C-alpha cells in the first residue's frame, strides 16, 4: 500500500504542523511551563514515538525555551514559559533545519 | 427577552483533574474526563426579583452563590432594612443545573493513588449534552464552591470527545505508519494474528480466533429498518474451571472498551442510574 | 548579637555560620561513618539549582552534625525550626546572589535572585512514634513513616482575601495571614466614607491548599500495648498530591496543636488543643526524587539495621539444622499439642510462594489460602489467634459478624471535618500478611461474593459509589470451618458434609479436615500436656523439654522473606506433572497450588 | 366567592415538542396524551422553619415550584441550631 509512503510523506509535512501545535499548545494552555509528558499526550491525542520525536526536534530549534535536565530520578525537563511563541512560530517556520534534514 | 451563552472552543491543550491546581482558579480551563452520576436539570435564578412589599419588591440580581439568599441591600425601603424577602417567581433567570460528578480518566490513573471523581453543575444548553459512563471534554470556566471552599470546575463547552478517515488514522498513526504497513504488505498473519491471540492456552485456538474475530467489525447499519448489526456475541460452554474461561476472559482483559464483569452477581449495577452493564463496553465486550 | 527574644536564635550571627558550612563541607559526615567524592558537595548541588533554577532545597540534616561550625545551628533548628529556616531561606537566596555576581552575568539576568528559593530539610532527628510525643514538643522537626491512609482534596486557602465595594468600586483585597479575615467595613472608592458594603468575591480569593492527608503511622518499635494511631498532616503548597495513598514514606515535619470550636455556632473554642503536623520534607522533593538519592543516600541507613550479623550467622546456622523444616513447626504452636502437618502447611503460609510481575501483570504474588475444619474446639481458634498474633498485617473476623461491604471501603463520612471520608474497610487493610476468618461455613452469602474477586483477581474493584476504582489487596486467607455435624460424620459425602459451593470451595489452597479416632493413647498425651500448668501456675516451660526458637523465629522469617527468591527449574517438572497426571487421572488449580 | 374563565380559543396550538424560552410565561394551547396524573392535594403554599438553637418560628415562607431553596439565616444565628420544617403549620397542594 503506496498510501503508507503518502503517510511517510505527510508526517514529514506534519512535523510543521505539530510546531503550531506545540506552540501554542502552550499558550492555549495558560501556563507555558508544564510536565512534558502531559501535553506530549494531550497534543498526542489530537493527530507517541511521533511524539517524542517532535519533543526531539523542537528542543534542537529551540534550545533555550526548552532545557533538558537528567537528574538523579530521571531528566526533568526545563521550559522558558516566557519565552516569545511569535518568533519562535517564525523561527520554528525557518528552521526545520530549514527543512533540509 | 434577552438571554446570551457565549462558547468557546478548539482550546490547544487539556488538562487532567489531579493536575488542577489553585493558581488557574477563575479562569477557563480544559478538561476531558468520564461522566458519573448525572442528576436531573433544576431551575436558577442568575438574577433574582426578591424585596420586600415595602416598599418595592423583586429587584432583581444574585443569590449568586448557592445561598440562595437573600437581597442583599438598601431594604426594604423606607422600612430600610435588613427585614428579608419577598421573592417573585414572577421574575428572575432560572437555568439548568443538571450537575454531574464526573470520574478521572482510567487509563490515566497514576498507581496506585487511585481515581478521584469531582463535580461540574451543567448550566445553559450544554446542559444535557452530556451522557454518563462518558469521556467527555469540557471549558474549564473552573473556581470554586465554598465548603471554607472547595472548587468545582464548570462547563460551558460539553464535548463527548473521547472513524474514520483511515489516513487520518494514518496520519494520526503516522510514526509507525511506516512500520506495520509492511504488516498490511505481510500475509499468513492471519495464523500469526491466530497465532498470537491467548499465548496463554494450549490449542484453545478456535477460541482465539474467535475473540480476535469478535474483536473485529461487521458493520452496523439497513435503514429499512435495523441498522444491521455488525456486533457479535459470543458464547463459549465449557466444563468448569482451571481456566473455564477462567483463563479466557481475564485474558481478554486487556482491550479497549473493555469490561470484566465478574460473575452475574452485581446484580446490573450495570446500567445503574454509566451502564456498568453495557454503555462502558459500547464498542466493547462485557 | 541582637537575638529572637524566645529563641534565643542571634539574628545573623547564624548567617556567618551557616555561611561558613554552607560554602564549606566535603565529606566530615564520612567521619562519622568512620570513612573506611573529596569535594564539598553543597557548592556543587548549589549550582545544579542555580542552573535547573529549581530553588526548594531540601538540605541534608545532619551534614551540620558533624561540622564545625553549625553544631550548636543543629540544636536550635530542632528546637526553634520556623524562625531558623527563614532565615536559612534568606541567607541561601543572599549566597545564589553573591554566586551570581563571582559569575558577573548569570542567566539573563537579575529577575531569579528575587525567586524563592526554601529550605526542605529532611533526615532530622530519631524520633519516637508519634504517641510517645509530649505536649514538651509541640512544635519541633519529627520523622515518621507508615503508609498514607485517606486524603482529602485540595482545600483552597486564601492567603489573599479579595474584596470589593458596592461603591465605587474598588477592588482591594486583604491578606489573611493570622487565620481570621477583617474586612474593612468602609470603604475603598468611594472612601468617602462610605458606609458602603465591602463584598467578598469569593471566586476572586487566592488559594492554598495544603492538602489533607490521613496517615497510619508505623513507628514499629511498638511499646504496646498501643494500637497504631493514625495521623493528619497539612502538608502545603507543592507538597500538595505528591503523595499518592499507601505509600511508604519517611516524611519529616513540624509537630503542631490547634484548638477548635466547638458550638460551631458561638465564638467557644475546645481548649484541649488538637495537634497535627505540619510536614516539611518527605522521604519539589517529587521532582528531585533520586537526586536524593545522590550523595549515595545515606549508605542505605547503614544497611537499614539488619540483624545482629551473628544472629543472621545463627540463622544461616540454625539452617543447617536438618531437623528444621520440623524443629519449626514444632516452635510454632507451643501450646497446641500434634496436628503437625496442619502447623506445617502453616509454616508454608508464612513462607508462601514468591511474586511474579511477568513483563506486566503476571502478579500471582505468593498467595496461599488455607481452610480447616473438624470438631470444633479443636483450639482451631487458638491457632488463628497464634497467627493473628504473629502476622503483622494480620486480622482475625468472624462470620456472619460480616457481610461484602465491611472488608472495604466504608466512605463514611468524616464528620470530624463534617465530611465523608472513604475508610477502607477490613480486607484493603489486610493487604500483605494473612487474613483470618471465622466462622466461614456460616459468612453471609453477599459476603464472599467478596472472595471470590479477591481470591482470584488478588485484588479488589470498587466501581461503586463515588469513586470507580480496582484497588489491589493482597494477603493470605485462613478460614475456619465446622462440619454440620458438627463432626461431619463416616462416610456421607464429605464435598457434602463440608458444605459450601464445590467451586468455591475447591478454591481454597489448603483443604485441612480435622477429625477424631479417640486414640486412647492419644488423649492421655494431650491430657499430659493439657494437664501441665498446672505446674508453673506462672507460666514456665511448656513444651520442656525440647527444642524451639522464639524471636528468633520471626526474624528468621523476616528475613528469609526479603532475601529469597526460590526458582525450580526444570528438576521439579516432570514429577511435578505425574503428580497432577495422576490427581486428575481435580484440577488445574491443584496444579498452580 | 370566585369565578375563574376558561375563556376557549388559542391556535397557536403549540405542539409540545416545539416550544421554547420565548414561548415562556405566555398563554399557550396545546393538546396531548395524559400520561400518569398527580393525586390531589389542597394548595395553599408554605414553607416554614422551626428551627433547632433560635427558637421558632422563623415564620412561614411561600417555595416553591419546585425549589425549597435554601432558606439561608435566619432568627439568631441562623446556626447551628439549624432549621428543621415541621409537620406544623406548613401548607401544601395537591391540586392537579
Amino acid at each position: 500500500s503506496q498510501r503508507q509512503k503518502r503517510y511517510q510523506q505527510f508526517l514529514a509535512m506534519k512535523m510543521t504542523q505539530v510546531f503550531d501545535i506545540l506552540f501554542s499548545l502552550t499558550r492555549g494552555q495558560p501556563y507555558t511551563e508544564t510536565y512534558l509528558s502531559s501535553l506530549i499526550v494531550d497534543s498526542l491525542q489530537d493527530s507517541t514515538k511521533e511524539a517524542s520525536e517532535i519533543l526531539a526536534g523542537l528542543q534542537g530549534i529551540l534550545p533555550m525555551d526548552i532545557s533538558v535536565h537528567q537528574v538523579d530520578g530521571g531528566l526533568k525537563v526545563y521550559r522558558w514559559n516566557s519565552l516569545d511563541k511569535n518568533r519562535f512560530s517564525k523561527l520554528l517556520q525557518i528552521h526545520k533545519s530549514k527543512q533540509q534534514d | 427577552e434577552r438571554v446570551f451563552q457565549i462558547s468557546f472552543f478548539n482550546l490547544p491543550t487539556v488538562h487532567r483533574i489531579r493536575d488542577i491546581r489553585s493558581e488557574k482558579i477563575g479562569s477557563l480551563l480544559s478538561i476531558s474526563g468520564t461522566v458519573t452520576r448525572t442528576s436531573e436539570v433544576r431551575p436558577e435564578l442568575y438574577k433574582a426579583s426578591f424585596t420586600c412589599d415595602m416598599c418595592r419588591a423583586i429587584v432583581d440580581n444574585v443569590e449568586q452563590s448557592f445561598k440562595y439568599t437573600e437581597p442583599t441591600f438598601c431594604p426594604n425601603p423606607s422600612c430600610e432594612n435588613r427585614a428579608f424577602w419577598t421573592l417573585n417567581v414572577t421574575r428572575s433567570r432560572f437555568l439548568d443545573w443538571q450537575k454531574v460528578r464526573i470520574q478521572e480518566n482510567a487509563n490515566e490513573i497514576p498507581t496506585g493513588s487511585m481515581p478521584r471523581t469531582l463535580d461540574v453543575i451543567l448550566r445553559g444548553d450544554s446542559v444535557e449534552r452530556a451522557k454518563p459512563g462518558d469521556r467527555c471534554k469540557f471549558t474549564g470556566v473552573e473556581i470554586v464552591v465554598p465548603d471554607t471552599y472547595k472548587i468545582s470546575f464548570l462547563a460551558c463547552h460539553v464535548i463527548s470527545i473521547g472513524r474514520d478517515q483511515e489516513v487520518f488514522l494514518n496520519s494520526l498513526s503516522s510514526d509507525e505508519i511506516n512500520e506495520l504497513k509492511e504488516m498490511v504488505k505481510d500475509e499468513h498473519i492471519y495464523d500469526k494474528l491466530v497465532r498470537s491471540i491467548a499465548p496463554a492456552v494450549f490449542g484453545h485456538e478456535a477460541v482465539k480466533k474467535g475473540i480476535l474475530l469478535q474483536m473485529l467489525g461487521g458493520v452496523h447499519k439497513t435503514v429499512e429498518g435495523i441498522k444491521l448489526r455488525g456486533d457479535i456475541n459470543i458464547c463459549v460452554v465449557g466444563d468448569p474451571s482451571t481456566s473455564k474461561s477462567q483463563f479466557l476472559k481475564y485474558v481478554v482483559g486487556f482491550a479497549p472498551r473493555s469490561v470484566y464483569t465478574s460473575g452475574k452477581a452485581s446484580s446490573a449495577a450495570g446500567l445503574t442510574a454509566e451502564a456498568g452493564a453495557l454503555m462502558l463496553a459500547d464498542n466493547g465486550i462485557c | 548579637l541582637r537575638i529572637i527574644w524566645g529563641t534565643n536564635v542571634s539574628i545573623q550571627e547564624c548567617t556567618t555560620n551557616f555561611r561558613n558550612f554552607l560554602m564549606s563541607f566535603k565529606y566530615k559526615f564520612r567521619k562519622i561513618l568512620d570513612e573506611r567524592d573529596e569535594e564539598l558537595y553543597y557548592i556543587k548541588q548549589l549550582n545544579e539549582m542555580r542552573e535547573l533554577g529549581t530553588s526548594n532545597l531540601n538540605l541534608d540534616a545532619r551534614n551540620l552534625l558533624a561540622y564545625k561550625q553549625t553544631e550548636d545551628l543543629y540544636h536550635q533548628l530542632l528546637n526553634y525550626p520556623q524562625e531558623v529556616i527563614s532565615i536559612m531561606d534568606q541567607t541561601i537566596k543572599d549566597c545564589m546572589v553573591s554566586l551570581i555576581v563571582d559569575n558577573n552575568l548569570d542567566y539573563d539576568l537579575d529577575e531569579i535572585e528575587t525567586k524563592f528559593y526554601k529550605v526542605r530539610p529532611y533526615n532530622v532527628g530519631s524520633c519516637k512514634g508519634m504517641r510517645e510525643l509530649n505536649p514538651n514538643d509541640i512544635d519541633k522537626l519529627i520523622n515518621l513513616k507508615g503508609l498514607v491512609l485517606r486524603s482529602t482534596p485540595v482545600i483552597p486557602d486564601m492567603k489573599v482575601a479579595f474584596f470589593k465595594c458596592n461603591v465605587c468600586d474598588h477592588t482591594m483585597a486583604v491578606e489573611i495571614d493570622r487565620g481570621v479575615i477583617q474586612e474593612p467595613a468602609r470603604c475603598e472608592r468611594i472612601d468617602c466614607n462610605e458606609p458602603n458594603s465591602m463584598s467578598l468575591i469569593h471566586n476572586r480569593c487566592s488559594f492554598a491548599d495544603k492538602q489533607v492527608i490521613k496517615l497510619q503511622e508505623t513507628p514499629d518499635f511498638v511499646p504496646d500495648g498501643q494500637t497504631p494511631h493514625s495521623i493528619s498532616l497539612c502538608v502545603y503548597d507543592e507538597l500538595v498530591d505528591s503523595c499518592r495513598a499507601g505509600d511508604r514514606i519517611e516524611v519529616t515535619g513540624t509537630f503542631r496543636s490547634i484548638p477548635i470550636r466547638a458550638n460551631s455556632r458561638q465564638r467557644v473554642l475546645k481548649s484541649l488543643y488538637k495537634t497535627y503536623v505540619d510536614v516539611v520534607h518527605v522521604k519539589t522533593s517529587t521532582i528531585e526524587q533520586e537526586l536524593m538519592q545522590n550523595k549515595v543516600d545515606h549508605n542505605e541507613v547503614e544497611e537499614v539495621r539488619q540483624i545482629t550479623d551473628q544472629d543472621l550467622a545463627k540463622i544461616r546456622e540454625v539452617a543447617a539444622r536438618e531437623d528444621l523444616y520440623s524443629l519449626l513447626a514444632r516452635s510454632i504452636a507451643p501450646s497446641i499439642y500434634e496436628l503437625e502437618d496442619v502447623k506445617k502447611g502453616i509454616l508454608l503460609q508464612l513462607f508462601g510462594g514468591t511474586n511474579k510481575t511477568f513483563t506486566k501483570g503476571g502478579r500471582y504474588r505468593g498467595d496461599i489460602n488455607i481452610l480447616l475444619c473438624g470438631d470444633p474446639s479443636t483450639s482451631k481458634s487458638q491457632i488463628l489467634q497464634y497467627v493473628h498474633k504473629i502476622t503483622p498485617r494480620g486480622v482475625y473476623t468472624s462470620g456472619k459478624g460480616s457481610s461484602a461491604v465491611g472488608l472495604t471501603a466504608y466512605i463514611t463520612r468524616d464528620v470530624d471535618t463534617k465530611q465523608l471520608v472513604l475508610e477502607s474497610g477490613a480486607l484493603v487493610l489486610s493487604d500483605g500478611g494473612v487474613c483470618c476468618i471465622d466462622e466461614f461455613d456460616k459468612m453471609s452469602d453477599s459476603t464472599r461474593s467478596v472472595l471470590h474477586e479477591v481470591m482470584e483477581q488478588q485484588t479488589i474493584s470498587i466501581a461503586k459509589a463515588g469513586i470507580i476504582t480496582t484497588l489491589n489487596a493482597r494477603s493470605s486467607i485462613l478460614a475456619s470451618a465446622n462440619p454440620i455435624g458438627s463432626r461431619y460424620n463416616p462416610n456421607l459425602p464429605v464435598t457434602e458434609n463440608i458444605d459450601l459451593p464445590p467451586p468455591l470451595l475447591s478454591r481454597f489452597d489448603l483443604v485441612y479436615l480435622v477429625l477424631d479416632k479417640v486414640d486412647e493413647k492419644n488423649d492421655r498425651e494431650l491430657a499430659k500436656h493439657l494437664t501441665n500448668l498446672y505446674l508453673e501456675d506462672k507460666p514456665e516451660h511448656i513444651s520442656q523439654d525440647d527444642v524451639l526458637p522464639v524471636e528468633f523465629l520471626t526474624m528468621y522469617i523476616s528475613y528469609a522473606k526479603e532475601h529469597i527468591h526460590p526458582i525450580i527449574t526444570e528438576a521439579a517438572k516432570t514429577e511435578l506433572v505425574r503428580a497432577y497426571v495422576g490427581m486428575r487421572k481435580a484440577t488445574t488449580r491443584q496444579l498452580e497450588s | 366567592s370566585e369565578i375563574h374563565v376558561r375563556i376557549s380559543d388559542f391556535p397557536t396550538i403549540y405542539s409540545l415538542r416545539e416550544l421554547r424560552e420565548s414561548n415562556l410565561s405566555s398563554l399557550v394551547r396545546v393538546t396531548g396524551v395524559v400520561t400518569r396524573r398527580t393525586g390531589v392535594f389542597p394548595q395553599l403554599k408554605y414553607v416554614k422553619f422551626n428551627c433547632l438553637k433560635c427558637g421558632s418560628i422563623l415564620g412561614p415562607f411561600f417555595q416553591d415550584s419546585n425549589e425549597e431553596i435554601r432558606i439561608s439565616f435566619c432568627t439568631n444565628c441562623k446556626s447551628k441550631g439549624p432549621f428543621r420544617v415541621n409537620g406544623e403549620k406548613t401548607v401544601y397542594r395537591n391540586y392537579q
